[PDB]
RNA sequence: AGCUAAAUAUUGGCGAGAGACCGAUAGCGAACAAGUAGAGUGAUCGAAAGAUGAAAAGAACUUUGAAAAGAGAGUUAAAUAGUACGUGAAAUUGCUGAAAGGGAAGCAUUGGAAAUCAGUCUUACCUGGGUGAGAUCAGUAGUGCGAGACUAUGCAC
RNA sequence: UUUCAAUGGCCCGUCUUGAAACACGGACCAAGGAGUCUAGCAUCUAUGCGAGUGUUUGGGUGAUGAAAACCCAUCCGCGAAA
RNA sequence: GAGAAGCUCAGACGAGUAGGCAGGCGUGGAGGUUUGUGACGAAGCCUUGGGCGUGAGCCUGGGUCGAACAGCCUCUAGUG
RNA sequence: AAACUUUCAGCAACGGAUCUCUUGGCUCUCGCAUCGAUGAAGAACGCAGCGAAAUGCGAUACGUAAUGUGAAUUG
């Protein structure tokens, strides 16, 4: 149960904030859990998703599909992963968007900002 | 509550308990207690005698604190 | 539950419901100042009256002498363990087929008749 | 028209009274606001007493002259008798009432 | 899509339809009623005769104020007309149904029009101007037409 | 609808205390707890008092 | 203060084990574990009466006798109820055991017939099904 | 067709209390059996008064009980008094005698004064235990017309009843129609 | 002649937390590019209009047609979801099937004709009784004092 | 359920002494659609207390999480005298 | 025993506008309760099938449908 | 006997009711005090790679400087 007077339990307000959040907020919103090995290594439960990230799908029809995040569609809260597509009528390939919470990261895209974020969150590198 | 009101029982009855002849028109005998000396006299004189008229002498700026005197037996 | 006799089997349709589609067949008491139905003129439709009431001993009983008790689950069916010869289970329409199978099996085990089995 | 039992009606609602209706839905909020304000005042003036010392006076009517209540401030004669200057009384928290006199 | 009825073999029938066709619904209904139940070739011959005024389409339901001709005695009525626009829409649909039957490989010698139906499409609205500054509706009555042909 | 509708209802303090006392006495009756729907079949004692 | 009549007055029209249906003129059922007759009556209600008897279906076979203990344990629901289980023997033996433990002891003489009937119904429900396929 | 007059057909009495008090229901249940299985009219009177409303069951004071039970030609020394209602305390009675009173309910002051004076207080079920047929019991009821509504009831010309006024004093129904100096008197 | 905080008001503005309120003819006029479209010279007046699908995967290709489109196909859990898209009533309309009809129809009572629906009882308990196996029951009797009740154990086999 | 046969059956609502009326409204259907709330008064009923009765003008537990529940003092309203 | 608000026996009676009273049916929301119903299909809708009640209405079979809904004791109203 | 008309049912139409949702409205409560000649509110005209509306902006024109986050915008 929430107690803070600055915390709103209104469903209307919560939905408005979620569906109207800007790109910076949506980046934090689109977060994926780390694998078990990554959890031991970095002492971090989950991180926001990013491009060039190796993930495997846990839910949905494309379960057990390993791939690297090719793009992050924050406008639609979707992740476009490599080789995760479906055939259109004419034979072209249309990528299938996957929610961030439905995938688990198996290999981070390490950089200065990513390492600084991990250390800031209190995790081993 | 509303569900125990007479209005619920009057649903389906056209006149709503106010009659077909006399109906429930707006004020048909005036507003308030007007007419107590002309057409409400039969009610005023029977149930509120002494309503019209002046009796006694006025007292300007009456203050009840000097007159305060409750009694005990 | 023996020799069940119904005084009237017609459903007391509302006046002029057969003529106007905006007028439903659900009974409404006519309250017109010139209502021939209310005045009960010869040849007009009959109005529901307390005299049409059926015998208290045979009231609410189905032609088989039972009363259709609505049941929604196996726990509801178990309520008729002792009243097997007076109540018959009627499975609720919103009950899924998977739960309806269990309801039918329990009713068969308890001997309770099912009005809408299968 | 009047045809029922009881006293004659006396309702004073011949004006636009509906635009000047005062509700009290903010009563618990006002109570909390006043409590918070006096708690803040107590904290900011600590360790000084929250309420200043007040004199004991007799109400001015026969209806209440047998009781004792709290006055506004101590008279100059009372302050002089007690040995407190009128200028120092305010500094040390003693209210001064120049209008009241000791008869 | 869903058709009104099909109580026959689905492998020996062909279908055609046309939606929101700007032709008179009443005239299309009369043409459909007349051409229902006849063979495809005789239907084409009859439609050509209606084109050339050799034969007429009887008006049985929407016949209010319809003129009388001697060509209605074939169908036993007095009121008959020659709806050219409706006949052409039906001719095109019958040709499409024939093409579908040819694609299906059906025997195009016993093809009989088993089903034909006309429904009222949503009305297109225009305005006409009346006396004393009045504006009044000038709606059209388009038709949905479906045709099923099958072996006899 | 107007805001000045009588939303709040006043009850005498004695009546409120009567209702609270009745509720406490009812809570002390094991049969009433079962009737209200509390699963107290295996409870050791009613009223149930635990250590400080 | 608190009596069986008072408890019945409180729970007669509002309690967990009462199933009320407006059909057939307002019928009622009682689902109390210590109520054998199944009717919503104070005499047959196990929540009030100090001496109460109930019959339940034993798993996987048999019946269970529910007997309220001494009234001194009314404030101790853990010890208030007594469970008895019959062996997988003849129905005649089960009825005789129930009659001995209910009627011949003077516990509830008016409930022996309904207890035997409920035990018979439970056993007749538990008997194997002659599936006519 | 039958020509029968129906005037006193539906009885205008109460067959059960209008209240939902469970304890009053238990008292009614006990006295229904008592009145039905006994020939004493005391039990029937108690049962009838148990149905009565609050306005039909006025309170009675201990001073009134003492005054009624201490009459010279009364011979009421140590017998029980029965009232179906509330027993109130009269503080004007400085010394309370020893009284045995049975009532539906007692006020705290009245019960304390009765107990202090060596008397006893019993409920209706206790009274039924002591005197099942109401033998040697002084049955009383409070003054029914002491209510404020009865000083207004029957108001009219020359009825000398209290009018419904919003205040008191002059300028409130003490003018024409109430004195000879202003047209007519009442 | 003059100044002065606090307790007080606040259908405007800004920020925040809620609701026994309304659920698209409701709730603000405006849930939608609403004081917008549009009307009047002008002051002013002032709407209507929410929902495919989880994801466009928004129907490749063949064929008929001038085309719009149709028929095959294809996607989908669903096209009884195809953008004229959640479900999809009534008024009204077409086809099919049944019935009736001599200047109204509709209704009520009774019955015929045609169509249609349920009544599975001889489940279950029990008397007699052919074949059949089987740790064998009451009466006994031993195991918190009299006595009624019962679980377990040896005889009774 | 449909239809047939015999008998009976005037179009509903409304004003009205009187409506089938040559009196008025009603072409059809869907959705909406009219005794509500408040300041009082009167009767009756229920509840609590009772010569008393009324905690919420206000103050406290208060900070937690508190428009709630709970507690608290002096006045005051009505009644106890006309 | 017979939801004592229960059970049981007997007698008489039954028109109704305006109007009065009582007991009930139905709708939206709230508290309590029902190891309550439900994607193995809730609500809604259609129905040339069935059942109950004098009636307001309710339950159910068969289709369509896709995400919530109901019984009982009370509270409440922009409730027919 | 057809056609026609009427009634019902099954499919297909017209229409958008019912059901379920809702970044909306309404109401209540709490907190705050900040427009302008150093040019306000409002109006007009323009600004994007493809832009009429809304939002934002002003020839430095869906904007520049500075700070924060850290791989996107998306048709």
């Amino acid at each position: 149960m929430k107690f803070s007077r600055d915390v709103t339990s209104s469903r209307r307000k919560q939905r408005k904030a979620h569906f109207g959040a800007p790109s910076s907020v949506r980046r934090v919103l689109m977060s994926a859990p780390l694998s078990k090995e990554l959890r031991e290594q970095y002492k971090i439960r989950s991180l926001p998703v990013r491009r060039d990230d190796q993930i495997t799908v846990i839910r949905g029809s494309n379960k057990g599909r390993e791939g690297k995040i090719t793009s992050v569609y924050r406008k639609k809260f979707l992740l476009l992963i490599e080789r995760v597509t479906r055939e259109k009528a004419n034979g072209a390939s249309a990528p299938v968007g996957i929610d961030a919470s439905k995938v688990v990261i198996t290999k981070l895209h390490l950089d200065k900002d990513r390492k600084d974020l991990i250390v800031r969150k209190g995790g081993k590198v | 509550p509303t569900h125990t009101s007479k209005t619920r029982k009057l649903r389906g009855h056209v006149s709503a308990g106010h009659g077909r002849i006399g109906k429930h028109r707006k004020h048909p005998g005036g507003r308030g207690k007007a007419g107590g000396l002309q057409h409400l006299r039969s009610h005023f004189d029977k149930y509120h005698p002494g309503y019209f008229g002046k009796v006694g002498m006025r007292r300007f700026h009456l203050m009840k604190n000097p007159l305060w005197r409750p009694t005990v037996n | 539950a023996v020799n069940i006799i119904k005084k009237r089997t017609k459903p007391f349709k509302r006046h002029q419901s057969d003529r106007f589609k905006r007028v439903g067949e659900s009974w409404r008491k006519p309250r017109g100042i010139d209502s021939c139905v209310r005045r009960r003129f010869r040849g007009t439709i009959s109005m529901p009256k307390i005299g049409y009431g059926n015998n208290k001993k045979t009231r609410y009983c189905m032609p088989n002498g039972l009363k259709a008790f609505l049941v929604r689950n196996v726990s509801d069916v178990e309520l008729l363990l002792m009243h097997n010869k007076t109540y018959a289970a009627e499975i609720a329409g919103n009950v899924s087929a998977r739960k309806r199978v269990e309801i039918v099996e329990k009713a068969r085990a308890l001997g309770v008749k099912v009005t809408n089995a299968g | 028209a009047i045809h029922v039992k009881g006293q004659l009606p006396n309702a004073h609602f011949h004006k636009d009274w509906q635009r000047y209706v005062k509700t009290w839905f903010n009563q618990p909020g006002r109570k909390l606001r006043r409590r918070q304000a006096r708690q803040t005042k107590a904290a900011k003036i600590a360790p000084r007493p929250v309420e200043a010392i007040r004199p004991a006076v007799k109400p001015p009517t026969i209806r209440y002259n047998m009781k004792v209540r709290a006055g506004r401030g101590f008279t100059l004669e009372e302050l002089k008798a007690a040995g407190v200057s009128r200028r120092v009384a305010s500094t040390i928290g003693i209210p001064v009432d120049h209008r009241r006199r000791n008869r | 899509v869903r058709y009104s009825a099909s109580p026959a073999l689905e492998t020996k029938c062909a279908k055609a339809r046309g939606a929101y066709l700007r032709t008179h619904f009443k005239n299309s209904r009369e043409v459909a009623f007349t051409i229902n139940g006849m063979s495809l070739k005789k239907a084409f011959i009859f439609l050509d005769n209606v084109k050339e005024h050799k034969q007429a389409v009887p008006f049985r339901r929407f016949n209010g104020g319809v003129g009388r001709t001697a060509q209605g005695k074939e169908f036993g009525v007095t009121q008959a007309r020659w709806p050219v626009k409706s006949v052409k829409f039906f001719y095109d649909l019958l040709k499409n149904a024939e093409a579908n039957a040819e694609a299906k490989g059906l025997d195009m010698d016993k093809l009989i029009i088993k089903h034909v139906q006309v429904n009222a499409a949503p009305k297109q609205r225009r305005r006409t101007y009346r006396a004393h500054g009045r504006v009044t509706a000038y709606l059209s009555s388009p038709s949905h037409i479906e045709i099923i042909v099958a072996e006899e | 609808t107007k805001t000045w509708r009588k939303w709040h209802v006043k009850v005498n303090q004695n009546e409120k205390r009567y209702a609270i006392s009745s509720a406490v006495a009812a809570s002390g009756v094991p049969s009433l707890l079962l009737a209200r729907g509390h699963r107290i079949e295996e409870i050791p004692e009613v009223p149930l008092v635990v250590d400080d | 203060s608190v009596s069986n009549d008072l408890i019945w007055q409180v729970i007669r029209d509002n309690n967990r084990f009462l199933v009320k249906r407006p059909e057939f003129g307002g019928i009622q059922f009682n689902r109390e574990p210590v109520n054998v007759s199944g009717k919503n009556a104070q005499r047959f209600s196990g929540l009030c009466n100090d001496k109460a008897v109930g019959v339940q279906a034993n798993s996987p076979r048999g019946v269970v006798l529910i007997t309220k203990t001494n009234p001194k344990n009314a404030q101790k629901p853990a010890k208030l109820f007594r469970k008895d289980v019959i062996a997988n023997a003849s129905s005649r033996k089960t009825y005789k055991s129930i009659a001995g433990r209910i009627g011949r002891t003077g516990y509830r003489d008016d409930l022996v017939k309904v207890s035997v009937a409920r035990a018979s119904a439970i056993l007749s429900s538990q008997r194997p099904k002659k599936t006519v396929a | 067709g039958i020509d029968i007059e129906r005037h006193h057909v539906r009885k205008s009495q109460r067959s059960k209390p209008a209240s939902e008090n469970v304890y009053l229901k238990l008292l009614v249940k006990l006295y229904r059996f008592l009145a039905r299985r006994t020939d004493s009219r005391f039990n029937k009177a108690i049962l009838k008064r148990l149905f009565q409303s609050k306005t039909n069951r006025p309170p009675i004071s201990i001073s009134k009980i003492a005054a009624l039970t201490s009459r010279k030609s009364a011979s009421l020394e140590g017998k029980t008094t029965v009232i179906v209602g509330t027993v109130t305390d009269d503080e004007r009675l400085l010394t309370v005698p020893k009284l045995s009173v049975a009532a539906l309910r007692f006020t705290k002051s009245a019960r304390a004064r009765i107990l202090k004076a060596g008397g006893e207080v019993l409920t209706l079920d206790q009274l039924a235990l002591r005197a099942p047929t109401g033998s040697n019991t002084v049955l009383l009821r409070g003054k029914k017309h002491a209510r404020e509504a009865y000083r207004h009831f029957g108001f009219g010309p020359h009825k000398h009843k209290a009018p419904y006024v919003r205040s008191e004093g002059r300028k409130f129904e003490r003018a024409r129609g109430r004195r000879k100096s202003r047209a007519f008197k009442v």
